[PDB]
């Protein structure tokens, strides 16, 4: 009787339970980007040259 | 008997253009430049209702 | 550990970087914080134990009972109104009510609070937003998704899994984000075409959001639209199970209008029945063309989709708040009126509430929502407290005969059978 | 300019430390912890910093609730190392006590679990005693344990 009592109180709510336990954010918005690594330019050359 | 049919017909006739009239619609919209939407009429050019 | 040497696959990972810094505040944060969570719980659950045990087993002859259990509430979240309440589909147990600020002049931020039934105390999540959010809905395939309605049409998306719980998505000027407020959020099922989240505001212009890859595309289902000036209000909006075409919008004006998606310029049909706005409109749960609404007017009216006129009205001397109907068995719906719940089940009454009970004396009850998995209703007071009342075992399904014709069938076919029957009952009486 | 390069090499600094953090908001307690260890160059300043000794609100803001919750008595987390990293007791006896007996306990404990089953780990131990109930949580990286009065 005492161990069906310990029993019942367990049953009514898992209690260890974690509301989305493991999985991640999934879907996650990625603004793009551009990233400029470095410059290349003519030095001193008459006028300019394109 | 068949003159019914064709008013039963009539409504249905009616509601598969509604239809076309909001894809026609969504299309128009969609493209966003004056040949694009142009192109989608030339398209639909003899299925106007 | 010999086994793991003999078979180098997949080395645990979970390096001892740790947390360290020697002191203040060393570790106290990933196994642990579960440990503490679990610990938190099992005080409050030894606390609530009578309660607790009440609520798993109490078990509450034409007469309903109903109880109060817990009441969860803020004091900083007082001012706020529990306004819409929403259950995640996955989990019976997690519950969100997004508090939000009524009687227009006095505006405030909202807090949206999902309460897990594990923990009273407070809620699981805490979400901060600008203005008080007016409707939340969740996503019947994925829980984590969430849709949250703010003043000034903002339209927010929320994730669960993410940590640092900012929206996902936002609704802005250049999305076409609706004026006034958006009284009415829901997520479509259908997920062929991403997710689609369909908002209705103030305004009135029915809105279908499909979500993006850092952007939103908003697409218009319907416009309200008679010598007036501007669009109609439309306070409330419901799209029928059974076919995913035809959608309810309740309006300000008070004429519910059933609405389809293929046509967007057109009405399907009209319902002049109500002579004030209506609040809540919902389609009754294991039957088609029939539903349920909760009008500014003090009546409850039940219309069939086909008939132009409401088929039974229901009369309250206090102001009728919301009608929901119960996930369990058709043809029961509850509705909340000035510190009152009544709960009418048709076979067990023509016209008398089976139940009426107050959950909360001191205030008004801003919302009712219903629970698919278990009898539970849960009650929003005007100071954001949300109490849930578990219904009595009298009122169920099938209850000429217990254990009849073992029809697995009848359970989704029998109560659709039931509401045809009493509505012929209707008929016949006018 | 000698003050004017100290200032220099101070802005430099802050930024180093930033970076993750990028200014705006006081925020993190991971962060805070980070700049400290790497660099100690510069600290203090730089932004409101919110609530002094309060990186997280979640681990910490959970046990203060714990132990202001009523019908509780406290709750002393123990090292695995049978030491107390946080103790909040009425009397230091029974805390001293509670440190060195409780421990010893659910290791034996945890051991009479492992015996049955040899991949089932210890998620949680509860012993109710006559006039107390006594709730322990272990953990490899650390262990807490609360003591309620039955109600």
């Amino acid at each position: 009787e005492g161990v069906e009592k310990c029993i019942y109180q367990n049953n009514q709510i898992d209690l260890l339970e974690e509301y989305f336990e493991g999985e991640t954010s999934e879907h996650v918005v990625e603004n793009l980007s551009s990233k400029t690594l470095m410059l290349f330019k003519d030095e001193k050359e008459i006028c300019k040259r394109s | 008997k068949f003159d019914d049919d064709f008013y039963e017909f009539r409504s249905k006739i009616k509601e598969l253009e509604r239809r076309l009239a909001s894809v026609i619609t969504q299309g128009f919209d969609d493209y966003d430049t004056i040949y694009g939407r142009f192109k989608l009429l030339d398209n639909f050019e003899g299925l106007l209702t | 550990a010999e086994i793991m040497k003999d078979h180098q696959i997949e080395n645990k990972k979970k390096k001892e970087v740790d947390q360290d810094k020697k002191q203040d505040q060393s570790m106290y944060s990933t196994s642990f914080k579960r440990c503490c969570k679990i610990m938190e719980r099992m005080v409050v659950q030894n606390d609530q134990e009578d309660k607790y045990h009440d609520y798993r087993y109490y078990w509450s002859k034409n007469e309903g009972h109903l109880l109060p259990i817990w009441r969860f509430s803020n004091e900083k979240q007082r001012k706020k109104n529990v306004t819409s309440i929403c259950w995640n589909p996955l989990y019976p147990d997690l519950f969100a009510v997004s508090l939000g600020s009524y009687d227009f002049t006095k505006q405030r931020m909202g807090l949206i609070c999902l309460y897990s039934l594990k923990n009273t105390t407070h809620p699981e999540y805490a979400f901060n937003c600008e203005a008080g959010v007016m409707c939340l809905d969740f996503h019947p395939k994925s829980a984590a998704l969430l849709a949250v309605g703010l003043y000034d049409g903002t339209v927010l998306v929320y994730d669960i899994r993410n940590k640092h719980k900012k929206p996902i998505y936002q609704s802005t000027v250049r999305n076409q984000k609706h004026t006034d407020p958006v009284w009415q959020v829901k997520w479509n099922p259908d997920t062929s075409k991403n997710y689609n989240f369909y908002s209705i505001s103030s305004d009135g212009r029915v809105m279908n959001w499909i979500l993006m890859k850092n952007k939103l595309e908003p697409e218009e289902v319907i416009l309200l639209r008679s010598t007036l000036i501007g669009l109609a209000c439309g306070l409330c909006f419901d799209f029928n199970k059974f076919e995913p075409h035809i959608f309810l919008v309740g309006t300000e004006e008070g004429k519910i209008h059933k609405c389809s998606r293929a046509y967007s310029g057109q009405y399907q049909e009209t319902y002049n029945g109500h002579l004030l706005a209506v609040y809540k409109v919902k389609w009754n749960n294991f039957h088609p063309r029939t539903f349920i609404s909760a009008s500014a007017d003090w009546t409850v009216r039940i219309w069939d989709s086909k008939y132009t006129s409401q088929i039974i009205c229901f009369d309250l001397s206090m102001m009728v708040v919301d009608a929901v109907w119960a996930p369990y068995s058709s043809t029961v719906f509850a509705c909340a009126t000035m510190d009152k719940v009544q709960v009418y089940d048709l076979n067990v009454d023509k016209l008398n509430k089976l139940a009426e009970q107050k959950i909360v004396k001191q205030p008004k009850l801003t919302n009712l929502s219903f629970n698919y998995k278990d009898p539970i209703l849960l009650v929003g007071d005007s100071h954001g407290g949300v109490t849930l009342v578990k219904l009595s075992p009298n009122l169920c399904k099938s209850g000429p005969e217990i254990k009849q014709t073992e029809d697995k069938k009848a359970m989704e076919e029998f109560k659709n059978v039931k509401i045809e029957d009493y509505e012929r009952e209707k008929m016949e009486n006018l | 300019i000698y003050k004017t390069s100290k200032e220099i090499q101070k802005s430099d600094q802050r930024i180093i430390q930033q970076r993750v953090e990028n200014s705006i908001i006081n925020n993190q307690i991971y962060q805070k912890s980070l700049k400290r260890k790497t660099s100690k160059r510069k600290v203090r300043h730089q932004a409101n910093k919110k609530n002094f000794q309060k990186e997280m609100s979640e681990v910490e803001d959970t046990l203060n609730r714990i132990k202001t919750h009523k019908t509780v008595l406290g709750y002393l987390i123990v090292n695995s190392e049978g030491g107390v990293v946080r103790g909040a007791f009425k009397d230091e006896e029974e805390s001293k006590n509670i440190a060195n007996s409780i421990p010893l306990l659910t290791k034996k404990a945890r051991s009479v679990v492992r015996d049955l089953d040899p991949t089932n780990d210890l998620v949680f131990l509860r012993i109710q005693t006559k006039l107390n109930e006594i709730m322990v949580a272990p953990d490899d990286e650390f262990s807490l344990i609360v003591i309620q009065t039955k109600g």
